C-alpha cells in the first residue's frame, strides 16, 4: 500500500494539476494569484511587507479571477520568472488546499521549459528541499513525457522511441527530436512565439476593426481562437478576396455576455479566423526579430543530426499541445516539408546522374486525443517506474553539496 | 560539401 | 585511405557510422585491377565504369576510380606512406628462404584466405605478379575456395573433432599447478 | 517580403531606377495602354491587404520600388478617405490628392530615399513627375470603385481598419 | 607579362589582397555580400547605396543589407556570387590591374574536391582572360616567411582546421588530418547561449554583430575545472559591450565556455577527439626520427588561433598525453621533454607574407606558372603538384 | 583521463625561497617588573628556526606576559621600545591572536590599539608582506 | 603494440 507521487506541470499557462498512476488530470487551472497589495508607492524598498497574517489573505486558481479588489498578477512569463515568491505561494496553497499531500512523504517531480537557466532550477530546487522538505525530487524536460504518451495513439504493444514533438505553450513552443530514448542536444531551437502573442495581435485588431466592447471583457472577447473561430489556410492571399468579394457567408458572429451590467453586446467576424493560426508559419507578424518559419526550423532541426536517424524521425512528428488543436495544422506542416525534402532529394541526384530513382522520403503527421495535456501522462509514468525512486535526488545529497544536483541539463556536459 | 556537411 | 579518397572526390565521412557505412560500400563495390595505368586511361573515358550507391538517408553516390584504387594499395603499400613491400612480394621473399626442394610445393599450392581476399579478380592479378616474378618454366596455380571466410572456423571445428586431439588440451589442474607459462610451451 | 512583385518582363524600360511598367488608364500620360485589365495598381491593391503585416522587402526585382510606392501612396489615399461621406466626395477628395506636390524620390522629405536614385538631367525629372501622377490618379480611381459598397454609402470598416498600419512603419506625411 | 604580380587568398571568412615583396598587405576586406534590405522593424535610407554591394562598406553598412557568406569550409556554393566578388575585388577601386599581363597566386585549403580548383582555375582563365595563375599550399606559404624547413601546422580558420606536418621539407601526405570546427563554429554556439541568456539574435546581420564582442571578451582557460569554480564562487569575470544601438548586454560565463568546443567537440555535435589529442596521434603515428623534430618545432598559424591562452593550453595537454599514454604517470622523465610554440606577432596575415617571398624569387623565371597557352589544349590540368 | 593529472611539476623556483628562554621571563614576572618580562620575551626571537616547539614556545610565553598586564600602565611598556621593537611586538600579539579560549582577546585588542597609535599602518604592512615565517 | 605501430 505505498503511496502515490505527485505530478504536477508547472507553466506560464493553465498549470496542470492531479497524482500519477491516474488516467485524467483532476485539477487544470491558470497560474492567476490574488495579493493584498493596493498602492503604496514605496514599492520598492518593501515590496509588500503585509502586516499580521494579511500575507496570506490572498485566494488562487479561477475562483481568483473573479475578485475584484486585488490584482491578478502572473507569476510566471514564458518559462523565465522575475520574482519566485508568488510561486512558492502557490506551490504551497495548491500542495494543502487541492492536492492535500503532505511534502514530507511524497516525491514530486516538476517540468519546466528547455531554456530555463541552471539558476531558477537550482533555487527552487533548493526551496523545495528546505521549505517542503521533499525526500525527493526530478526535474525532466516535457518531451519525453509527449512522446510516451503518444503511444496510446495505435499499437501501444509496438515499442516507438524515435520520432520529435513541437509541444505548444502558453509562452513558448518548442522543437525536441528522439533518437530511441536519447535525444539530440544541440539540435534544440527555441521559438519566442507562442499562443499568448497571438491572441495580443487578435485584440489588437479586434479594438480597431470593430467596436461594441468594454475594455475589461477583452480577452473573454479575444477568446474566439478557442472555440471553433480559427482555420488554417494554404494560401494567404487567396481567401482574402474571397473574402472581399462575397464577405457574407464566411463571415461569422459573435453573441458574448457582459460580466457586469448583464447588457449582450455583439461583433462579426473578420478576418482574424485564419491570420491568428496562420502567425506560426509567419513569425515576422508579431516577432520581428524572428522572422523564421516552423516547417523550415524542423527541416533544418532533423538535417542537424547523424545519417541513420533522419529517416525515421521524419516519420514521426507528434501533434501534442493547445496551440496545435488548430485543423489543418498537420496537413500544411507535412506538405511544406514533403515539399522541401523532395526539392533537396531532387537537386542531391541532379549533380549525379544516374537511371535509378530513390525510395521516396516519407513525411507522416499523426493527429490524436491528449493534445491539450501530453505532459501529465508521462509523469504519470515516471513516478510509475521504480527505477524513478532510485533515480530522485536524495536529501543528504542537497544537505551538504548543495542544490546543484538538480543543475543537470541535456545541452551541457564538460 | 555536396554529399556530408553543407558547403 | 577509401575515406580519405571519397573525401577527395567529394564526400566527407568522418565518424564511425560513416566508417561503417563506407566499409559496406567497399564491400560491395570494390574489385582489383588486372594493370592500373590501362585502368586509369579507361577511367579518363568514365562513361562505363561509374556506379550509384543508395545511402540510407537516399542521396545517391557516384564511384568511379576508387573502386580498383583502394585494392591496390595491398600492391602499393607506399599509398599510404609505410616502407614496405606487396603481398606478392612478401610471399615471393617467404618462399625464396624457404629449402629450394619444397619451393616447387610451395609453388604448386597457394592457399589464401581471409575476409580481405574476396575481391574479383584477386587471385589471376596474384598468379600474374608471382609468375612474372618467379621463373617462367614451371606452373603456378591460384586456389580460391568460395568459402574462405570462414575457413579458420571449419578447420578449428575439424581439428576439435579429431580423436588424437581430445588429449592435446590444457586442463585447470595442469595450469594451476603450473602456471601461465605452460601455454608459451604447448605448440609454440 | 514573401509576397514580391511579379509581372516584369527585362525589355520593360525604366527611368534612372523606377520600371516604367504600362498603366491601362482613360487619363493622360507618358504611358501606353494594355488590353488586359491586369497592371501594376491590380496587382498593388491584391497584394496590399497583406503586404502591410509583414516587416521586410527585399527587392528582387525593380519592379518591387514601384509595389512599394504604390502601396504607400495607398496607405495615406486609405487615412485620408476613411472620412468619406459620398462617392462624389471621395471621388473629389481622390483626385484633388493626385494632383498635388509630394516628395518625388531623390529629394528630401521621401522616405528610404537610399534605395531609390537621385535623378541628373532635366527631361528625366518631368518624366517621373508625370509618371507619379499619372500613377497616383489611377490608384485613386481603382479605390473608389471597391472601398465603398452599393450600401450605407460609407467606407467599410474592413478597408480603413488597416489605416495605423503604417507601412514599413512611416508613411509619406 | 608586365613583371606584376598579386598575391591573394580568397579564403571563406575574409579575403587578403596585396603585391609581391611588400611586408605587410596593403588591403584588406572581408567577403561580406548583401542585396539591399528594407525592415519595417527601425531605421530608413541615409546615405547612397547600390544593388550588389560587398567589401569593407558592407562592415559598416549591414543594417539595410542582407548579408550572405558565399564559401565556408573552403567549398563551393554560389558561383555567381563568387564571380561578383571577384568582379568588385579585381574592379578599378580595389585593386586596379589588368588582366591580360598579370599573374596571381592562389592558396587553396588543403584537402578539398578538385572541382573547386578546376573552376577556379577555368573562371581565371576564361571570364577574366589571366596570362597565369598558380595554386600553393599553406604549409609552404607559411614555413616560408621565417625560414623553417620542418614542423607540423595547426592553421585554424573560417571553415575547418587542417594540419600539414613536413620533415626535412619533403612533404607527408597520409599524416593529415580534417575536423569540423571553426570560427564560424564557435559563433553558432556564443549564440545559442547568449540565447539561453535571454536574448533573440537572428542569422541576417547580428551574425557579424556577436564578431567583435567574440573579439573583445571571449577567451580560453587553462584548466576547465578551476576556471569553472571561479565562475560559479565569483562574478569578477563579467563584461560587456556597447552595441551600435546602445544596448548593454552581460556576458561572464559565455564568453569562456565558446574556445573550448576546439578542444571537445563533443558540445556541437561532433565525434573529435580533440585539437591536442588529434595533434599527438598524427605525431605518434609517423615514423620515430620525425616525432622529436616535429615536437621541438610547431607553429600555431591562422587568425582564428589568437585567442588568448591558446598555446598554453595546447602545450600543457600535450604533456599530458606525453605523460600518460608513453610515461604512464613517470613524472620524473618528463621534465627535459621540451615545446617552444611558434607564435610570429604577426599571425593575422602570414600567408601574404610567404607568398611575397614566393613571387619575389620566382617571377623571373617563366617554368612556375600554369601559362595561358597550355589551357587551350585537352589532356591538360595537373600540370605540377 | 587525461588532464586529471596535473601537469604543475616544474622546475622554475616557485620562490623556492636563537629561540627565547622561560627562567628569565618568570623572574621577571615574579619580581613584578613587568617591562622587563616583555623586554626579555621579544628577545631571542625565532627568526632563522624551523620547529614548531619553539614557536609554540615564543607563542605561549608572549601570550602569558602580555595577559597578565592591566590596563594603566600599557602605554608605557609601548612607550619604552624602539621601532623594530614595536614591530616585533605586534608580529609576536598576531601570532599569539589565533589562540582561542581563556578570554585571550580584551588584551591583545588593547594592544593592537596603542599598536596603531605609535607603530601605525606600516606596522600591518610589513606584518602581512613578510614571507619570513616567525 | 607498445613501441612502434599503436595497438
Ligand atoms: N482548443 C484550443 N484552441 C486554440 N488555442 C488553444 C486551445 N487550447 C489551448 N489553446 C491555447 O494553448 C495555450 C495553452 O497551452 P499550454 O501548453 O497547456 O499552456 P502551458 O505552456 O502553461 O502548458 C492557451 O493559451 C490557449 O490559448
Ligand atoms: N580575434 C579573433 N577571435 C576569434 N576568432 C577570430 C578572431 N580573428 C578571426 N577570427 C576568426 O578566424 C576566421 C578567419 O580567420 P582567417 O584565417 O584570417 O580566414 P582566412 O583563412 O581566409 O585568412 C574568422 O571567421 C573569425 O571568426
Ligand atoms: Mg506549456
Ligand atoms: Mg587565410
Amino acid at each position: 500500500g505505498r503511496l502515490p507521487a505527485c505530478v504536477v506541470d508547472c507553466g506560464t499557462g493553465y498549470t496542470k494539476l492531479g497524482y500519477a498512476g491516474n488516467t485524467e488530470p483532476q485539477f487544470i487551472i491558470p497560474s492567476c494569484i490574488a495579493i493584498k497589495e493596493s498602492a503604496k508607492v514605496g514599492d520598492q524598498a518593501q515590496r509588500r511587507v503585509m502586516k499580521g497574517v494579511d500575507d496570506l489573505d490572498f485566494f488562487i486558481g479561477d475562483e481568483a479571477i473573479e475578485k475584484p479588489t486585488y490584482a491578478t498578477k502572473w507569476p510566471i512569463r514564458h518559462g523565465i520568472v522575475e520574482d519566485w515568491d508568488l510561486m512558492e505561494r502557490f506551490m504551497e496553497q495548491v500542495i494543502f488546499k487541492y492536492l492535500r499531500a503532505e511534502p514530507e512523504d511524497h516525491y514530486f517531480l516538476l517540468t519546466e521549459p528547455p531554456l530555463n537557466t541552471p539558476e531558477n532550477r537550482e533555487y527552487t530546487a533548493e526551496i523545495m528541499f528546505e521549505s517542503f522538505n521533499v525526500p525527493g525530487l526530478y526535474i525532466a524536460v516535457q518531451a519525453v513525457l509527449a512522446l510516451a504518451a503518444s503511444w496510446t495513439s495505435r499499437q501501444v504493444g509496438e515499442r516507438t522511441l524515435t520520432g520529435t514533438v513541437i509541444d505548444s505553450g502558453d509562452g513558448v513552443t518548442h522543437v525536441i527530436p528522439v533518437a530511441e530514448g536519447y535525444v539530440i542536444g544541440s539540435c534544440i531551437k527555441h521559438i519566442p512565439i507562442a499562443g499568448r502573442d497571438i491572441t495580443y495581435f487578435i485584440q489588437q485588431l479586434l479594438r480597431d476593426r470593430e467596436v461594441g466592447i468594454p475594455p475589461e471583457q477583452s480577452l473573454e472577447t479575444a477568446k474566439a481562437v478557442k472555440e471553433r473561430y480559427s482555420y488554417v489556410c494554404p494560401d494567404l492571399v487567396k481567401e482574402f478576396n474571397k473574402y472581399d468579394t462575397d464577405g457574407s457567408k464566411w463571415i461569422k458572429q459573435y453573441t458574448g455576455i457582459n460580466a457586469i451590467s448583464k447588457k449582450e453586446f455583439s461583433i462579426d467576424v473578420g478576418y482574424e479566423r485564419f491570420l491568428g493560426p496562420e502567425i506560426f508559419f509567419h513569425p515576422e507578424f508579431a516577432n520581428p526579430d524572428f522572422t523564421q518559419p516552423i516547417s523550415e526550423v524542423v527541416d533544418e532541426v532533423i538535417q542537424n543530426c547523424p545519417i541513420d536517424v533522419r529517416r525515421p524521425l521524419y516519420k514521426n512528428i507528434v501533434l501534442s499541445g493547445g496551440s496545435t488543436m488548430f485543423r489543418d495544422f498537420g496537413r500544411r506542416l507535412q506538405r511544406d516539408l514533403k515539399r522541401t525534402v523532395d526539392a533537396r532529394l531532387k537537386l542531391s541526384e541532379e549533380l549525379s546522374g544516374g537511371r535509378l530513382k530513390p525510395k521516396p522520403i516519407d513525411v507522416q503527421v499523426i493527429t490524436h486525443h491528449m493534445q491539450r495535456y501530453a505532459v501529465w501522462f508521462g509523469g504519470s509514468m515516471l513516478a510509475s517506474t521504480p527505477e524513478f525512486y532510485q533515480v530522485c535526488h536524495t536529501k543528504k545529497d542537497y544537505e551538504e553539496i548543495g542544490p546543484s544536483i538538480c543543475r543537470h541539463n541535456p545541452v551541457f556536459g564538460v | 560539401w555536396x554529399a556530408x556537411c553543407p558547403a | 585511405y577509401l575515406m580519405k579518397i571519397l573525401t577527395e572526390r567529394g564526400y566527407s565521412f568522418v565518424t564511425t557510422a560513416e566508417r561503417e557505412i563506407v566499409r559496406d560500400i567497399k564491400e560491395k563495390l570494390c574489385y582489383v585491377a588486372l594493370d592500373f595505368e590501362n585502368e586509369m586511361a579507361t577511367a579518363a573515358s568514365s562513361s562505363s565504369l561509374e556506379k550509384s550507391y543508395e545511402l540510407p538517408d537516399g542521396q545517391v553516390i557516384t564511384i568511379g576510380n576508387e573502386r580498383f584504387r583502394c585494392p591496390e594499395t595491398l600492391f602499393q603499400p607506399s599509398f599510404i606512406g609505410m616502407e614496405s613491400a606487396g603481398i606478392h612480394e612478401t610471399t615471393y621473399n617467404s618462399i625464396m628462404k624457404c629449402d629450394i626442394d619444397i619451393r616447387k610445393d610451395l609453388y604448386a599450392n597457394n592457399v589464401m584466405s581471409g575476409g580481405t581476399t574476396m575481391y574479383p579478380g584477386i587471385a589471376d592479378r596474384m598468379q600474374k605478379e608471382i609468375t612474372a616474378l618467379a621463373p617462367s618454366t614451371m606452373k603456378i596455380k591460384i586456389i580460391a575456395p568460395p568459402e574462405r571466410k570462414y575457413s579458420v572456423w571449419i578447420g578449428g571445428s575439424i581439428l576439435a573433432s579429431l580423436s588424437t586431439f581430445q588429449q592435446m588440451w590444457i586442463t585447470k589442474q595442469e595450469y594451476d599447478e603450473a602456471g601461465p607459462s605452460i601455454v608459451h610451451r604447448k605448440c609454440f | 517580403p514573401a509576397y514580391h512583385s511579379s509581372l516584369m518582363d527585362p525589355d520593360t524600360k525604366l527611368i534612372g531606377n523606377m520600371a516604367l511598367l504600362p498603366i491601362r488608364s482613360q487619363f493622360k500620360g507618358p504611358a501606353p495602354r494594355e488590353t488586359k485589365d491586369t497592371d501594376i495598381v491590380d496587382e498593388a491593391i491584391y497584394y496590399f491587404k497583406a503586404n502591410v503585416f509583414f516587416k521586410n522587402y527585399e527587392i528582387k526585382n525593380e519592379a518591387d520600388r514601384t509595389l512599394i510606392y504604390i502601396t504607400l501612396y495607398i496607405s495615406e489615399c486609405l487615412k485620408k478617405l476613411q472620412k468619406c461621406n459620398s462617392k462624389s466626395q471621395g471621388e473629389k477628395e481622390m483626385y484633388t490628392l493626385g494632383i498635388t506636390n509630394f516628395p518625388i524620390p531623390g529629394e528630401p522629405g521621401f522616405p528610404l530615399n537610399a534605395i531609390y536614385a537621385k535623378p541628373a538631367n532635366k527631361q528625366e525629372d518631368e518624366v517621373m513627375r508625370a509618371y507619379l501622377q499619372q500613377l497616383r490618379q489611377e490608384t485613386g480611381l481603382r479605390l473608389c470603385e471597391k472601398v465603398f459598397d452599393p450600401q450605407n454609402d460609407k467606407p467599410s470598416k474592413w478597408w480603413t481598419c488597416f489605416v495605423k498600419r503604417q507601412f514599413m512603419n512611416k508613411s509619406l506625411s | 607579362q608586365g613583371r606584376k604580380v598579386v598575391v591573394c587568398d580568397n579564403g571563406t571568412g575574409f579575403v587578403k589582397c596585396g603585391y609581391a615583396g611588400s611586408n605587410f598587405p596593403e588591403h584588406i576586406f572581408p567577403a561580406l555580400v548583401g542585396r539591399p534590405i528594407i525592415r519595417s522593424t527601425t531605421k530608413v535610407g541615409n546615405i547612397e547605396i547600390k544593388d550588389l554591394m560587398v567589401g569593407d562598406e558592407a562592415s559598416e553598412l549591414r543594417s539595410m543589407l542582407e548579408v550572405n557568406y558565399p564559401m565556408e569550409n573552403g567549398i563551393v556554393r554560389n558561383w555567381d556570387d563568387m564571380k561578383h566578388l571577384w568582379d568588385y575585388t579585381f574592379g578599378p577601386e580595389k585593386l586596379n590591374i589588368d588582366t591580360r599581363n598579370c599573374k596571381i597566386l592562389l592558396t587553396e585549403p588543403p584537402m578539398n574536391p578538385t572541382k573547386n580548383r578546376e573552376k577556379i582555375v577555368e573562371v581565371m582563365f576564361e571570364t577574366y582572360q589571366f596570362s597565369g595563375v598558380y595554386v600553393a599550399i599553406q604549409a609552404v606559404l607559411t614555413l616560408y616567411a621565417q625560414g623553417l624547413l620542418t614542423g607540423v601546422v595547426v592553421d585554424s580558420g573560417d571553415g575547418v582546421t587542417h594540419i600539414c606536418p613536413v620533415y626535412e621539407g619533403f612533404s607527408l601526405p597520409h599524416l593529415t588530418r580534417r575536423l569540423d570546427i571553426a570560427g564560424r563554429d564557435i559563433t553558432r554556439y556564443l549564440i545559442k547561449l547568449l540565447l539561453l541568456r535571454g536574448y533573440a539574435f537572428n542569422h541576417s546581420a547580428d551574425f557579424e554583430t556577436v564578431r567583435m564582442i567574440k573579439e573583445k571578451l571571449c577567451y580560453v582557460g587553462y584548466n576547465i575545472e578551476q576556471e569553472q569554480k571561479l565562475a560559479l564562487e565569483t562574478t569578477v569575470l563579467v563584461e560587456s559591450y556597447t552595441l551600435p544601438d546602445g544596448r548593454i548586454i552581460k556576458v561572464g560565463g559565455e564568453r569562456f565556455e565558446a574556445p573550448e568546443a576546439l578542444f571537445q567537440p563533443h558540445l556541437i555535435n561532433v565525434e573529435g577527439v580533440g585539437v591536442a589529442e588529434l595533434l599527438f596521434n598524427t605525431i605518434q603515428a609517423a615514423d620515430i626520427d620525425t616525432r622529436s623534430e616535429f615536437y621541438k618545432h610547431i607553429v600555431l598559424s591562422g587568425g582564428s588561433t589568437m585567442y588568448p591562452g591558446l598555446p598554453s593550453r595546447l602545450e600543457r595537454e600535450l604533456k599530458q598525453l606525453y605523460l600518460e599514454r608513453v610515461l604512464k604517470g613517470d613524472v620524473e622523465k618528463l621534465s627535459k621533454f621540451k615545446i617552444r610554440i611558434e607564435d610570429p606577432p604577426r599571425r593575422k596575415h602570414m600567408v601574404f607574407l610567404g607568398g611575397a617571398v614566393l613571387a619575389d624569387i620566382m617571377k623571373d623565371k617563366d617554368n612556375f606558372w600554369m601559362t595561358r597557352q597550355e589551357y587551350q589544349e585537352k589532356g591538360v590540368r595537373v600540370l605540377e603538384k | 583521463r587525461f588532464r586529471k593529472v596535473d601537469v604543475g611539476e616544474y622546475d622554475e623556483n616557485k620562490f623556492v625561497d636563537a629561540g627565547p628562554d622561560e627562567g628569565e621571563v618568570d623572574s621577571c614576572l615574579r619580581q613584578g617588573n613587568m617591562t622587563a618580562a616583555l623586554q626579555a620575551a621579544l628577545k631571542n626571537p625565532p627568526i632563522n628556526t624551523k620547529s614548531q616547539a619553539v614557536k609554540d614556545r615564543a607563542g605561549s610565553i608572549v601570550l602569558k606576559v602580555l595577559i597578565s598586564f592591566k590596563a594603566n600602565d600599557i602605554e608605557k611598556a609601548v612607550q619604552s621600545l624602539d621601532k623594530n621593537g614595536v614591530d616585533l611586538l605586534m608580529k609576536y600579539i598576531y601570532k599569539g591572536f589565533e589562540s582561542p579560549s581563556d578570554n585571550s582577546s580584551a588584551v591583545l585588542l588593547q594592544w593592537h590599539e596603542k599598536a596603531l597609535a605609535a607603530g601605525g599602518v606600516g606596522s600591518i604592512v610589513r606584518v602581512l608582506t613578510a614571507r619570513k615565517t616567525v
